[PDB]
């Protein structure tokens, strides 16, 4: 794509990249384990746009975050279990995670951090039996983005088109 | 309660060190 990126297509790419993202580090899980697995490959997958030049960003961010992710995985899941949020406190929920993440500072690490455990936590209430949180959990997260701040930076670091500049590329 | 410092306090672990090891 071209250089340079608003907060307004900043959204679009964060929503189309997280999906993606999440997507690919739980893909390559699938074989390893199936810790919080998706809905098994059909309709009720995950049909991202890999068209796209976000479609190399999710894959690379997954790289960069593989290891760390699957590393404090297993303890994730573990604490979360404890948590057993809901769809009404949901975003109370959410924005306290991410707020007290990023609470430090805002990074390329931090950014793909966040969704790698948003899958889970959004995955954990799904499975659970509140079926359709895929679509609540995303809005929450470009709404809490861009409410942040968060998109704004992402745009200054290059969009999400700078994550092939990132270790892997 | 409990969970609501740890779940952000287990955090302090995920932000950094990916942009370290990026």
């Amino acid at each position: 794509a071209l250089p340079s990126a608003s907060e307004e297509q900043v959204a679009q790419d964060t929503e189309e990249v997280f999906r993606s993202y999440v997507f690919y580090r739980h893909q390559q899980e699938q074989e390893a384990e199936g810790v919080a697995a998706p809905a098994d490959p059909e309709m009720v997958t995950l049909p991202l746009q890999p068209s796209s030049t976000m479609g190399q960003v999710g894959r690379q961010l997954a790289i960069i975050g593989d290891d760390i992710n699957r590393r404090y995985d297993s303890e994730f899941q573990t604490m979360l279990q404890h948590l057993q949020p809901t769809a009404e406190n949901a975003y109370e929920y959410f924005t306290k995670i991410a707020t007290s993440l990023f609470e430090s500072g805002i990074n390329w690490g931090r950014v793909v951090a966040l969704l790698g455990f948003g899958y889970r936590l959004a995955l954990h209430v799904y499975q659970h039996g509140l079926t359709g949180f895929l679509g609540q959990v995303t809005r929450f997260v470009v709404d809490f983005m861009l409410h942040h701040c968060i998109a704004r930076w992402i745009a200054q670091r290059g969009g999400w088109v700078a994550a092939l500049n990132l270790g892997n590329g | 309660e409990d969970i609501i410092r740890n779940i952000a306090r287990h955090l302090a672990l995920v932000g950094d060190l990916l942009d370290r090891s990026i």
